[PDB]
């Protein structure tokens, strides 16, 4: 059905392939490396290809939504109060005791917080947590004091892919958690798709590592749905002709060769 | 005002607009034609002997 | 049945093919009496008894129960329409109806489908071009009035049509007074910030615009006073109640004489905070969270407001438009807890306001920003509730109008000019792609064609009046002012609605336009159908 | 900023067994043939039928009048058939050149 | 759809010749991507020719 | 096999066409002449069953419509106007329903006649303008100072009422009863009669023994027998939370391995009762009233300081409590100061009427809150009086707000009507006609009041006409009891401004909304 | 089937039901498991 948009969508997926893998080198393609997300809204004239990241989680921060020359880092662990992997609880058995642990579970997410801006991080990513708060309300507006765009809920299935994107490696414990675990980027701004959704595109790396994303967009579902799947034929295409150097021609000439 | 129903029966199915037609007729009812009805064969309202 | 051996039927070719028209034809007659100034609005009734008076096109087919895949594809269309325009929502399912019926019926004629969807996306690409070329009339040769105008073009159909002259200034006034600019110097108005509160009464000429902000909340206590005069607003994002401890943390006591010392402490921690609060000189205290008996209290002996449960949109706009800062917590960067006058919102007022026997609050004349809020009076729930919705296309199509600068007229003179231009053009391009793009040209009329029809007059004798007005006006370089000729249906003639201010949003066609031809050209792409029969 | 969009075997022959279990067979064909009996004297007539100035007889009147007038003994009443084995063997027994007429209510 | 692949597998066919063409089909998409359609109907002619 | 294909949901109707139109009219008609014979003082009352088992002997026209179940969505939309008009100025809900029927009866007509409803829609609105404004014309202004003035207008309103026969006291309460309400706090003017003017209702007595009190009247006794029931000059003191020992909301345990905790324990709870009933005892106050229980000892502490305590109020009560004596409703005793303790009211009194026990906090001086005692036949007459009652202190506080007035017995619908056909008199276009039918349909009031009282209608209406046809005689009506023409400025009959606007734009709009509709469809779920 | 909760994958599989230290666990339909073995050890 995309074939009035093949002016289009055939140099968006041979430059899709092409940037995923080493001409002179590669035998195969992993077609995992080219993410596709679909929205909804617009036409498919709208299919855009980008080279950072495109990300589908809403930005937890309000009034920050763009930040230049960001420095990205993945979060692992939990901005909450503490909590040991094995049974705990807290007695008070004085009133002390009370304002003594508001305080001292204040001054513990603080200082987590101070010691993620201290790295010059500005994009905070966290990792998906379940058994535990990801993100405290106290921890969400510590970072936002400090001007730190945040974004929660990322899906462990897309760690891998988001470190050979922007070259972030992930943090699991703040000790850990240094200047040389960020990822550099030029810009990671939320878009506004004209009322259709909101996007968050990392754009602009300092090292692009062989991952681009194809943002889909069509009017109805069904005509998404098949762009998708026709894209997916151009880049599987495209997949055959890196494993095995060989063209024919086209129109049935094979099958009559053949025959006769 | 009953007997009106007839001449707005057949304006209306003739597809023009029935008030005109009538108030038309006695336009022309008043200046002493007794023998004038609408004009079937018009797309806007008109009447004729 | 048969050596296929699918649990389920199949439909091939014209049944199918003939089928789809069918579903769209019937989605289009849904809303064909609906549209233009002499439309009519219907009764949904939600098989409860809950009825729904509306005008609107995606709000009858949301309301709908369409079973059909491609009445589907129109309805979620028209919901596209709506979400990314707000305007035109009957008129791009008409036209994509009329599309999907006239490319079947070149279909039938053993036209390949593939060379109609060939000559329709060429039609909507020059369709589109000689609208920007042409069509386009820019706003800055008329001023203030294209916004007025454009307004009262939207609100005709609407059950705030005859009232326009009013509504039409109120909506342009509310308009302006939520826009502000941003980075890179691009002047974008939020709307939707609008809060619209409906509340029947008084006739709809007594409905109000609010310079300020409108709350649908009440204060806390009776105590309270109910007018303040030097608002400083606080805005909180957390309950004031009684202080419990975390799921971690277990009260034990060994000795009994500290369990007096730990239920105080319970309740004087939040006494703390709110006496911090008010010692900061705040008047209005609103927050998203509850508010326990004793922090109301507080409140009232403090001589300030206090309004619980507050929404959180409602609470962001509010801190936007005085200035005021949102508060999930009261925890600085010193570890302490604090609360400094810095993050107050000022307001020229704050009353407590009485209508039809229920109050709400009135944010008025806020600082540092203006925002604006509407309420509407009606006759009862259902009028007022049309009147929203007529509210919100007229301010979506205010926004397009001050965001894109470019307007083009209506009543159909924009149909009528593409459609003769595409019958001119598509001779100097193919063979069976003149086919198709004639037939889009044709079907791009059934706009007047319903205007016309709606008003109950000569729909052929007026349509080809226009249409050979814009003939006149294309083929004539020294008439080219005819091409601002459309239908004025109050008389039943051709009429320029450049002049009569007839305008309409250019996005609002060319959005049409490209929606309207991808539907069509989606639903066009079946000739076969396999409806597997229902597991249940 | 905030204000945005948001806001195998088969011949079997049996041998004896029927002859061990005639009892039962003949003790449900006993009550099935019961069965058969009143429903065939049913369907004699439903679904079969379910499915679809002398005139003026001034002596009428006077033929109600002696009717009114009939008898001095006591009237009795319409027998009534509170069995369906009951309406079966009314009609079955009796003389044959007897008319009965059944009144269905 | 026109992809050869998601019409084999969406509709549930029940013959087993039938399932094995739409494993057919799978197995070429997986190994090429592309002619999803034509594999099915060389398989389709194949037999037809076998039957004479 | 092979289920049936179809584009919208089974069991999905449609209709459309003049058959939605007539339909729609038709029920509008039908919903005013179910309450066209409840208008004027002459209407009779009608008696509803209630799906609960109760009885509803109503005259006004919000109830009965409000009792009655429809499905036509028409009717469903007059039930809303009339709501809405009850809610807005307190009365003109049988008005507003028969304008509004007989509006949409005239519109019928020209839609016959290949009118289009637009043109109707027009024509209803310029129609409305004009209305409104002929009505601001002939209105007159009041001294709302004068109290025979402010009477005379309650009278005009409740004439029509079962309670015509006690008006002069059923006046007095309703104006009273509005002013002691009348309420101004940071320039902020408010008379709140819904939250702050109780009627309570009890069975039995004389109608004639009902009366407005200078206070509140609870259905509650003391807590205690020993606490006195009858003080002098009561200092109030109100809370909103318990006297007693309660949980606290962290979760809590104790630990107990030495003898003494659990006496301990007792002694602390009890201790700490004591304190507060000492907090509370420091003010020196004379009876307690909280919304939460009072424990026993703390009835006893009480009790040892000479304090009567009423133990469960409700939130609505002690508000109407803290605004009729002078009080601040407080949580925590400690924090309780003087300027909390409520003194203001002249006597606490608490007698039994029949077989129940009834507080009184009357001859309160200057208090902002009252309660209106009704004693009756039975309780469905109270319930009527009741909404009588309401109706009067709604016309009171509407000319309260607004202080002008239009002549009555239908006169301001004829005045109203010769205006508008003089104004449609220069009019040209075709527009005239659905104008001059507005105008027309104005008459439908008077109409109504003559055929209720009995009278001629044609011969009255044609007089009437002719009366108002003259120059001076906008304030010429019908009597309504003796079905002859009277000027209303010797029969007195005005009402509200206020009143008539909102009925006639809630007619007019409710026309116009009807008006706008084709095509219903039906059937679909949520 | 015994899922981790925090990683959302699936340790091992191996009953209308069944009940449980988090290692041995009985299933019926006696069916007892032990995870550090993987193995049935009682019936
Ligand atoms: N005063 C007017 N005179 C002539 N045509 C008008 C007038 N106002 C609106 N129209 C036309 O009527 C058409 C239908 O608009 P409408 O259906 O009410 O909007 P929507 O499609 O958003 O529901 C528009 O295309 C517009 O060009
Ligand atoms: N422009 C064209 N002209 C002639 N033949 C074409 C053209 N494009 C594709 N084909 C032929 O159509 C056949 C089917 O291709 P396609 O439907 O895209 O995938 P599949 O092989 O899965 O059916 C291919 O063998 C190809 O040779
Ligand atoms: N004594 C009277 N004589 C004539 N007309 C009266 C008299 N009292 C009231 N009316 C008229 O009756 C109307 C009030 O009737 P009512 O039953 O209160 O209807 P509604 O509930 O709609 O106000 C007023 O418009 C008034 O003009
Ligand atoms: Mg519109
Ligand atoms: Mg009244």
């Amino acid at each position: 059905v995309v074939s009035q948009y093949s002016s289009l969508l055939s140099p968006m997926s041979v430059n899709a392939v092409m940037k995923v893998i080493d001409p002179a080198t590669a035998t195969s393609v992993d077609l995992r490396d080219i993410k596709i997300v679909k929205k909804l809204g617009g036409t498919i004239d709208d299919c855009e290809l980008v080279e950072g990241l495109v990300l589908t989680q809403k930005v937890s921060n309000s009034g920050i939504t763009r930040v230049e020359k960001a420095k990205i880092g993945l979060i692992q662990f939990c901005l909450s109060a503490p909590k040991t992997d094995m049974d705990n609880q807290i007695v008070v058995s004085d009133y002390a005791q009370m304002d003594r642990v508001l305080r001292e579970e204040r001054a513990y997410i603080l200082n987590l917080v101070k010691q993620i801006k201290k790295t010059g991080c500005n994009v905070l990513l966290i990792q998906k947590s379940i058994l535990r708060d990801a993100l405290s309300d106290l921890a969400l507006h510590f970072l936002n004091k400090m001007k730190i765009m945040v974004i929660k809920d990322i899906e462990r299935e897309d760690i891998e892919f988001i470190c050979k994107t922007i070259g972030t490696k992930p943090v699991a414990h703040i000790d850990q958690f240094t200047a040389d675990m960020l990822g550099s980027a030029e810009l990671a701004e939320e878009v506004n798709l004209n009322g259709s959704g909101k996007l968050l595109k990392i754009t602009g790396c300092a090292s692009p590592g062989k991952t681009v994303t194809i943002v889909v967009r069509g009017s109805n579902k069904l005509v998404i749905e098949e762009a998708e799947r026709s894209i997916h034929d151009a880049l599987c295409v495209i997949r055959c002709l890196v494993k095995k150097r060989a063209l024919i021609a086209g129109g049935g000439a094979p099958e009559i060769e053949l025959a006769l | 005002e009953a007997f009106e129903a007839i001449p707005r029966a057949l304006a209306e199915n003739s597809g023009v607009k029935a008030n005109e037609v009538i108030s038309k007729l006695y336009a022309v009812h008043q200046e002493g034609n007794k023998n004038v009805g609408l004009d079937i064969e018009a797309e806007v309202p008109a009447v004729k002997d | 049945e048969g050596p296929l051996s699918v649990f389920g039927d199949r439909s091939t070719g014209e049944t199918i093919r003939s089928q789809n028209v069918m579903a769209a034809a019937s989605i289009a007659n849904i809303v064909k009496s609906s549209l233009g100034p002499v439309g009519l609005d219907k009764m949904l009734v939600d098989d409860i008894g809950d009825v729904t008076i509306t005008n609107d096109g995606a709000t009858i087919l949301k309301l709908l129960e369409v079973e059909h895949p491609a009445a589907k594809v129109l309805c979620e269309l028209a919901d596209l329409q709506d979400k990314e325009v707000g305007d035109g929502t009957t008129s791009v399912v008409i036209i994509a109806a009329e599309l999907l019926k006239n490319a079947d019926e070149l279909v039938k004629q053993k036209i390949h489908p593939t060379s109609v969807i060939s000559g329709y996306r060429l039609a909507c690409k020059e369709a589109v071009r000689y609208i920007n070329e042409n069509l386009i009339v820019n706003t800055d040769e008329l001023g203030r009035d294209c916004l007025i105008n454009a307004a009262k073009t939207s609100m005709s159909s609407k059950i705030i049509g005859i009232n326009g002259d009013f509504f039409a200034n109120m909506v342009v006034d509310a308009v302006l007074a939520i826009k502000y600019t941003d980075i890179r110097g691009q002047p974008r108005y939020p709307v939707n910030s609008v809060n619209i509160l409906k509340a029947h009464g008084r006739s709809q000429m007594e409905s109000m615009l609010i310079s300020g902000y409108a709350l649908n909340c009440v204060v806390g206590s009776q105590g309270m006073p109910k007018r303040i005069v030097n608002a400083k607003i606080a805005c909180l994002d957390f309950s004031l109640q009684k202080t419990k401890m975390k799921l971690g943390v277990q009260v034990v006591i060994t000795d009994p004489e500290k369990l007096d010392q730990i239920r105080q402490r319970e309740s004087d921690i939040t006494k703390e905070r709110i006496q911090k609060i008010l010692a900061t000189g705040a008047n209005v205290i609103l927050t998203t969270g509850g508010i326990d008996d004793m922090c109301l209290k507080y409140f009232v002996e403090a001589g300030a407001m206090a309004v619980r449960r507050v929404l959180k949109r409602d609470l962001k706009r509010i801190a936007k438009a005085s200035g005021a800062t949102i508060l999930s917590t009261l925890a600085n960067l010193e570890g302490e807890e604090t609360f400094e006058a810095a993050m107050l919102g000022q307001a020229e007022e704050v009353v407590q306001e009485r209508i039809c026997d229920d109050e709400l609050i009135l944010i008025k004349n806020t600082k540092a920003r203006t925002s604006a809020s509407i309420i509407l009076r009606g006759a009862n729930d259902f009028m007022c509730d049309e009147m929203e919705r007529s509210l919100h296309d007229a301010l979506c199509v205010v926004k397009r109008v001050l965001e894109s600068k470019s307007v083009v007229p209506g009543g159909g003179a924009v149909e009528a000019a593409l459609s003769i231009y595409l019958e001119n053009y598509a001779t100097s391009m193919g063979s069976r792609e003149q086919l198709a793009i004639a037939e889009f040209a044709r079907s791009l009329l059934v706009i007047p064609n319903t205007l016309a029809v709606n008003a109950a007059q000569d729909s052929t004798d007026l349509v080809a009046k226009l249409r050979a007005f814009h003939n006149e006006a294309q083929v004539n370089p020294e008439r080219k002012n005819l091409k601002w000729i459309g239908l004025d249906l109050s008389n039943g003639k051709p009429r320029d609605n450049k002049q009569a201010g007839v305008f309409e949003p250019t996005i609002v066609k060319v959005k049409s336009l490209k929606f309207a031809t991808e539907a069509a050209i989606t639903i066009l792409r079946i000739d076969d159908l396999i409806k597997l029969h229902p597991e249940s | 900023s905030s204000s945005e969009d948001e806001d195998a075997g088969e011949g079997i022959s049996v041998n004896t067994g029927p002859k061990g279990v005639i009892n039962d067979w003949r003790r449900f064909k006993q009550l099935e043939t019961e069965q058969r009996e009143e429903q065939c004297r049913e369907m004699e007539r439903l679904i079969k039928k379910l499915s679809m100035f002398l005139q003026q007889y001034r002596k009428q009147r006077m033929e109600e009048m002696r009717q009114q007038l009939h008898k001095g003994p006591q009237f009795k009443q319409v027998f009534e058939i509170s069995s369906g084995e009951g309406f079966l063997d009314m009609i079955d027994k009796e003389q044959k050149s007897i008319v009965i007429m059944v009144h269905i209510y | 759809t026109n992809d050869g692949a998601t019409i084999l597998k969406q509709m549930q066919v029940l013959h087993p010749a039938a399932r094995m063409l739409v494993e057919l089909s799978k197995a070429q998409d997986i190994e090429a991507g592309d002619g999803t359609t034509s594999v099915v109907i060389i398989a389709g002619s194949l037999l037809d020719s076998c039957t004479k | 096999g092979h289920r049936p294909v179809l584009v919208l949901s089974q069991n999905t109707k449609r209709e459309s066409g003049r058959k939605v139109q007539s339909g729609n009219i038709n029920a509008a008609k039908t919903i005013a002449d179910i309450i066209r014979t409840c208008l004027g003082p002459k209407s009779m009352m009608k008696m509803l069953l209630d799906p609960m088992g109760g009885i509803v002997m109503t005259n006004d026209g919000n109830a009965i419509l409000r009792e009655i179940q429809v499905q036509h969505p028409a009717a469903k939309s007059m039930i809303e106007i009339s709501r809405t008009q009850d809610e807005e100025v307190g009365d003109g809900t049988t008005s507003v329903i028969i304008l509004a029927g007989e509006m949409l009866s005239v519109a019928e007509h020209f839609l016959e006649q290949q009118m289009h409803p637009t043109v109707v829609i027009s024509a209803y609105r310029k129609a409305l303008d004009d209305m409104i404004s002929t009505l601001k014309k002939i209105s007159i202004p009041v001294d709302i100072s004068d109290s025979d003035m402010m009477l005379n207008i309650i009278n005009s309103s409740i004439t029509t009422k079962a309670i015509s026969r006690w008006s002069s006291l059923a006046c007095n309460i309703a104006l009273d009863a509005v002013k002691m309400v009348q309420f101004e706090e940071n320039g902020r003017k408010e008379i709140d009669i819904k939250k702050y003017a109780r009627v309570e209702k009890i069975p039995g007595g004389i109608i004639e023994d009902s009366c407005v009190l200078r206070g509140v009247m609870i259905n509650k006794d003391v807590t205690h027998p020993r606490m006195r029931r009858y003080i002098k000059n009561p200092r109030i003191v109100l809370l909103d939370s318990s006297l007693e020992y309660k949980k606290g909301e962290s979760q809590t345990d104790i630990e107990i391995t030495r003898e003494e905790d659990f006496t301990r324990i007792l002694q602390m709870e009890e201790e700490y009762i004591q304190q507060l009933c000492e907090d509370i005892i420091q003010l020196k106050p004379d009876v307690v009233i909280t919304e939460k229980g009072i424990s026993d000892l703390a009835q006893h502490y009480l009790m040892r300081a000479n304090i009567t305590a009423i133990r469960r109020v409700r939130k609505t009560d002690n508000n109407r409590i803290a605004r009729a004596c002078g009080a601040r409703i407080v949580s925590r005793p400690e924090e309780l100061r003087e300027d909390d303790v409520g003194t203001g009211a002249g006597l606490l009194e608490i007698k039994k009427i029949g077989d129940e026990y009834f507080t009184f906090i009357t001859d309160c001086k200057d208090p902002k809150a009252c309660t209106i005692l009704l004693r009756g036949a039975s309780k469905e007459i109270l319930s009527e009086v009741e909404r009588n009652l309401q109706d009067a202190m709604q016309v009171c506080r509407n000319v309260l707000l607004d202080p002008q007035l239009v002549p009555g017995g239908g006169a301001s619908e004829m005045a109203v009507a010769h205006a508008l056909t003089e104004k449609s008199k220069a009019m040209t276009g075709v527009e005239q006609w659905p104008y001059r039918a507005v105008a027309q349909a104005l008459e439908v009031i008077p109409r109504t009041l003559i055929q209720n009282c009995g009278a001629s209608t044609i011969r009255l209406l044609t007089s009437l006409r002719a009366k108002h046809t003259q120059e001076n005689c906008e304030t010429w009506g019908v009597n309504g009891e003796t079905g002859t023409l009277v000027d209303m400025k010797e029969l007195g009959i005005w009402e509200p401004l206020a009143v008539k606007l909102q009925t006639y734009k809630t007619a007019v709009e409710t026309a116009v909304l009807l008006l706008r509709i084709d095509d219903i469809v039906s059937g679909h779920k949520k | 089937a015994l899922w981790d909760v925090e990683s959302g994958q699936l340790l091992q599989s191996f009953v209308l039901c069944l009940d449980l230290t988090g290692n041995t666990f009985v299933s019926g339909g006696a069916m007892v498991w032990d995870m550090r073995s993987g193995q049935c050890v009682q019936a």
